[PDB]
């Protein structure tokens, strides 16, 4: 949404500490992948 | 920075110190708490 407000490319250098926001979003996506392992094996047993 | 070292909140914009109790600290034998004198110093002169 804030990128939708201002679309100048050097605004990401000057936002409100985005670095830990990005790293934490990546880490939580890694963890929901580790939660999805079981469903992946279900669909692998589904289609050969 | 210039004009002496300073403290700034990390990764945010408006840090909020939420002091729970103000009546409860201790007077000396004249009637002046050092805590409320310190916070008077901070809210008047922005330093210590």
């Amino acid at each position: 949404t804030d990128i939708k407000k201002d679309n100048r490319v050097t605004t990401l250098t000057t936002h409100a500490g985005i670095r830990n926001s990005l790293l934490t979003i990546l880490d939580q996506l890694q963890r929901c992948q580790r939660s999805l392992n079981e469903f992946l094996e279900e669909k692998r047993s589904a289609f050969p | 920075t210039n004009t002496g070292r300073v403290y700034r909140p990390k990764d945010c914009e408006r840090l909020v110190l939420y002091l729970k109790d103000i009546n409860l600290p201790k007077l000396d034998k004249w009637g002046t708490s050092t805590l409320v004198a310190f916070l008077q110093q901070v809210l008047t002169y922005q330093g210590f």
